[PDB]
DNA sequence: TTCCCCCCCTTCGGTGCTTTGCACCGAAGGGGGGG
């Protein structure tokens, strides 16, 4: 109750609540003003007089603060995050601490009691402590818990106390009859600043629920899912599987989801039906086999070092697990997000390294050690010859198939003797039909016409005809910097099944060398 | 203190900040620590909604480690404060001088106090590992390093300072950017050395704590050239009819008409072409007319410069400065680990030569992914200013400058 | 009929060539765990 207040102001050009007459029943009415009254008693809320141009409506079940969180200052996010279990570290004794009447027992702003002015149908009061359901309270509570807390962990550092909101999480490695003592220590120190926190018969005992968690003093696991039955699925019930089954990821090795996401396309109505094609419905099953059995999580080991697992399950797929001794996770995860039209495995291994770089300097502050099934000289050939610029921190390769491979490569220089090909392709922009087609050098010619396909999927195709009539050595010539774009980045996936067609071709070819040449030069056969 | 003016009509630094490794927070921590004794940095509550990004890095041959805010967003909100109230006339010699030396005199700064309205505008955070505790929060009290309004305020005293030596050596020239001072000359080097020290105390009696030679001469923009072959071949005359076709644009004096003209029917692209002498011709001059400078191309203040880098592998980049496309202020390459670190310390490299020879940092296009580069480009950066970035998508398919 | 903090996926809008089709990217929808 002795706390320093915050300093609150309000948006220029901005005042009170000018809520006009509330209209309410009168059995609630009278009923209510025994709380009022309680409340006035130990000086939460203080009656004012009519200085006071103020008035809020009035709710029963709770105050319509909603004017004031609109006109009132800007203030810093409370929460701009919550631990994950799997970074804590692990204490041998942890206790859980409830301060009753918290948003109550924090003092308000002086100058800004007189904006809380709440009238009961009628004599009017004003807050003296942080309102609830205020914008600013949860703020002002944490920052002055914490002012609270230090001293008592500058004197004792061996133990570490959270503040979830209300809640307190206390851990220590003392022993438990000493623990205890450090508990009481920590209730009188807050009983001083006049806060309720319960007695030691009320304490909650291991787990505990938190965000979802189920935490014990010497390992973590996650909230049991219960996965929906639904011989007719629909659209919500596919998307809260989804959910589960992404939130479920995390401590569940191998979970696929991509199969069922793609059956949330194209659907406007929440209620229309979408059957489980024979992969979702599979994949489905799997995932219900995985789930059967309970897996734990343990506790971040600060003396031993990261390692980061990363595996392939196909489909541009890829599963991580972390742990510092073997068999041991500290955290799983999946990483499946498709960018750009084009690309292969190797950006996509570098995409989901750098994801859990990232990940894993947020939860643990330093990055782990990759384990990757890829060559080192595949990496190395594709990032020298790479356009733009990367960097895996440390890795060594894991013999655990399947691999990543680059599945072709061009070549520099033009061949001697291999056959050579001046492609083209053209469609008209009005009507979407068009021509493509082939000069050989050797006199070899064919010309195929076409539909529903613009300029440049003709012209992208033009490759395929070249490569269908082609031997194993060849020279492709190209007046199209589309399709070079296209092919020179050794795509082996794609959105287009002209690509795939492409790929497909392009694999069975020993060596292929492919050029550009400018449009409008009449350069050689082009013309 | 001097009142300082936000562009009117705009909101404050409301900027997120990035997730830190451990070393980088404890070195935050002791930093702020031993910054708050002095009474330099002042904790704050929750008052305050605003916020700046917050980083760590270490100098040259240094283990130190130097805390560094970015004041991007509060320098373009706060750009009113200087190009009307102090825009500094770049020295135009300062591109010849044999000698140019970059000193940090940034702790001067710490001295003057800043202004107490605006105190609450460089909020800063050091967050915490696995947000296990809220990230302690903090103010400045006196000027800050990065923000463009603190060398303005500045400027007199470093005048007062620097005078009693720009009276006995008029020859040098100092030129002020930042945190940082340029001090050019045309002596050699032992002489060069002596005088920068001996100009390092002058600053020293004044009570500025100070503690590098770039060559101007050296820092020419790059010519083009047209490939040579003795013997010529399809693939290779085609090649070259395109990177002229490209060249026509840059400089419009180029001109490929007869060099196609031999290139009229198909022929296999690995058959040698024996090469008539009249577009030998075209060849010939065409080598001398890329040599001869673009006409047009002067710096205008009005507009921003605009860099672009383009891998061209083994160690080697290429970098272009342009106010607008198809006309380039500049032209260069850059030699040099790992390859994060070579584009760190290109753009570095890029953004101190454009400092010198224009007075502003340009606006970077990267060739590298945003993530990889926000993950890593504060573990090798070694400088206290920060350019404007952006990230490109897609292939440099025409890729003709090296 | 609240504020939204992160996790994931799809749909869609703006930008910039690779130019009036197509390439990435961020900003709207939903789900999940929240209080
Ligand atoms: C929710 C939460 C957040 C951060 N830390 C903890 C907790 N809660 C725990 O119950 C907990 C469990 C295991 C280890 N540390 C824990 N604690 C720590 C403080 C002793």
């Amino acid at each position: 109750s002795p706390i320093e207040t915050v300093p609150v102001k309000l948006k220029p050009g901005m005042d009170g609540p000018k809520v006009k007459q509330w209209p309410l029943t009168e059995e609630k009415i009278k009923a209510l003003v025994e709380i009022c009254t309680e409340m006035e008693k130990e000086g939460k809320i203080s009656k004012i007089g009519p200085e006071n141009p103020y008035n809020t409506p009035v709710f029963a079940c709770l105050v319509d603060f909603r004017e004031l969180n609109k006109r009132t200052q800007d203030f810093w996010e409370v929460q701009l995050g919550i631990p994950h279990p799997a970074g804590l570290k692990k204490k041998k004794s942890v206790t859980v601490l409830d301060v009753g009447d918290a948003y109550f027992s924090v003092p308000l702003d002086e100058d800004f009691r007189k904006y809380t002015a709440f009238t009961i149908p009628g004599i009017r009061y004003q807050y003296n402590v942080l309102p609830q359901g205020w914008k600013g309270s949860p703020a002002i509570f944490q920052s002055s818990m914490t002012k609270i807390l230090e001293p008592f962990k500058k004197q004792n550092p061996d133990i570490v106390i959270y503040q979830y909101m209300d809640d307190l999480y206390v851990g220590s490695d003392l022993e438990i009859g000493q623990h205890r003592t450090k508990i009481e220590e920590l209730r009188q120190h807050l009983l001083r600043w006049g806060l309720t926190t319960p007695d030691k018969k009320h304490q909650k005992e291991p787990p505990f629920l938190w965000m979802g968690y189920e935490l014990h003093p010497d390992k973590w696991t996650v909230q049991p899912i219960v996965l929906p039955e639904k011989d007719s699925w629909t659209v919500n019930d596919i998307q809260k599987l989804v959910g589960k089954l992404n939130w479920a990821s995390q401590i569940y090795p191998g979970i696929k989801v991509r199969q069922l996401s793609k059956l949330l396309r194209g659907t406007k109505a929440l209620t229309e039906v979408i059957p489980l094609t024979e992969e979702a419905e599979l994949e489905l099953a799997e995932n219900r086999e995985i789930l059967k059995e309970p897996v734990h999580g343990v506790y971040y080991d600060p003396s031993k070092d990261l390692i980061a697992e990363i595996q392939k399950q196909g489909q541009g797929q890829w599963t991580y697990q972390i742990y510092q001794e073997p068999f041991k996770n500290l955290k799983t995860g999946k990483y499946a997000r498709m960018r750009g039209a084009h690309t292969n495995d190797v950006k996509q291994l570098t995409e989901a390294v750098q994801k859990i770089t990232t990940e894993s300097i947020v939860i643990w502050g330093k990055t782990p050690k990759f384990k990757l099934p890829i060559q080192k000289e595949t990496w190395e050939t594709w990032w020298t010859e790479y356009w733009q610029a990367t960097w895996i921190p440390e890795w060594e390769f894991v013999n655990t198939p399947p691999l990543v491979k680059l599945w072709y490569q061009l070549e520099k220089e033009p061949i001697v003797g291999a056959e050579t090909f001046y492609v083209d392709g053209a469609a008209n922009r009005e009507t979407k039909l068009g021509k493509a087609g082939y000069v050989t050098n050797k006199g070899r010619q064919k010309v195929v016409p076409l539909t529903n396909t613009t300029n440049q999927k003709t012209e992208l195709q033009a490759i395929y005809l070249a490569l269908q009539d082609s031997g194993l050595e060849v020279n492709i010539v190209t007046n199209s910097q589309y399709a070079l774009g296209i092919i020179q980045a050794q795509p082996d996936k794609s959105e287009s099944e002209l690509v795939n067609q492409i790929i497909e071709q392009l694999i069975k070819k020993e060596k292929v060398y492919l050029a550009w040449v400018p449009a409008h030069k009449g350069i050689g056969g082009n013309e | 203190t001097v009142p300082v003016k936000l562009k009117p009509g705009m909101d404050g630094p409301k900027v997120k900040q990035w997730p830190l490794t451990e070393e980088k927070i404890k070195a935050l921590v002791e930093i702020c620590t031993e910054m708050e004794k002095e009474g330099k940095i002042s904790k704050i509550g929750p008052e305050n909604p605003y916020n700046t990004p917050v980083f760590a890095i270490k100098k040259k041959d240094s283990t130190k480690w130097r805390k560094l805010v970015d004041f991007r967003e509060l320098n373009k909100r706060t750009q009113d404060f200087w190009e009307v109230q102090l825009g500094i006339p770049h020295p135009a010699g300062l591109k010849k001088k044999k000698s140019v030396t970059v000193l940090d005199v940034g702790d001067a700064y710490f001295s003057v106090p800043l202004d107490e309205d605006f105190r609450k505008y460089t909020a800063f955070t050091i967050p915490s590992i696995n947000n296990e505790t809220p990230g302690i929060r903090y103010q400045y009290n006196v000027l800050p390093q990065g923000w463009k309004g603190s060398p303005a305020i500045f400027q007199s005293s470093m005048t007062k300072i620097l005078e009693p030596f720009k009276k006995q050596n008029p020859d040098i020239v100092i030129y002020q950017y930042m945190d940082d001072l340029y001090v050019g000359s045309d002596l050699e080097i032992g002489q060069h050395r002596t005088k920068i020290e001996e100009l390092r105390q002058h600053l020293l009696r004044w009570g500025l704590t100070t503690p590098y030679e770039l060559h101007p001469d050296k820092w020419t923009v790059q010519p083009i050239v047209l490939p040579e072959k003795d013997s010529w071949t399809v693939n290779d005359i085609q090649k070259l009819v395109g990177k002229l076709n490209w060249a026509s644009q840059i400089y419009p004096g180029i001109k490929v008409r007869q060099l196609s003209k031999l290139l009229r029917g198909t022929k296999a692209l690995t058959e040698v072409i024996p090469l008539t002498e009249e577009a030998e011709l075209e060849l010939a001059e065409n080598r001398e007319i890329l040599k001869e400078p673009v006409h047009g191309v002067y710096y205008d203040p009005s507009k921003d410069l605009i860099a672009e880098i383009q891998k061209q592998g083994q160690g080697q980049w290429t970098y272009q400065i342009y106010q607008e496309p198809f006309k380039n202020l500049k032209t260069g390459k850059y030699a040099r680990t790992n390859d994060v670190k070579q584009l760190t310390e290109a753009v570095q490299k890029i953004t101190t030569e454009s400092i010198v020879i224009w007075g502003k940092t340009p606006k970077f296009k990267l060739p590298i992914q945003k993530e990889t580069w926000e993950t890593w480009w504060t573990e090798y950066w070694q400088a206290t200013w920060i350019p404007e970035w952006e990230f490109v998508n897609t292939p440099p398919l025409v890729k003709l400058w090296y």
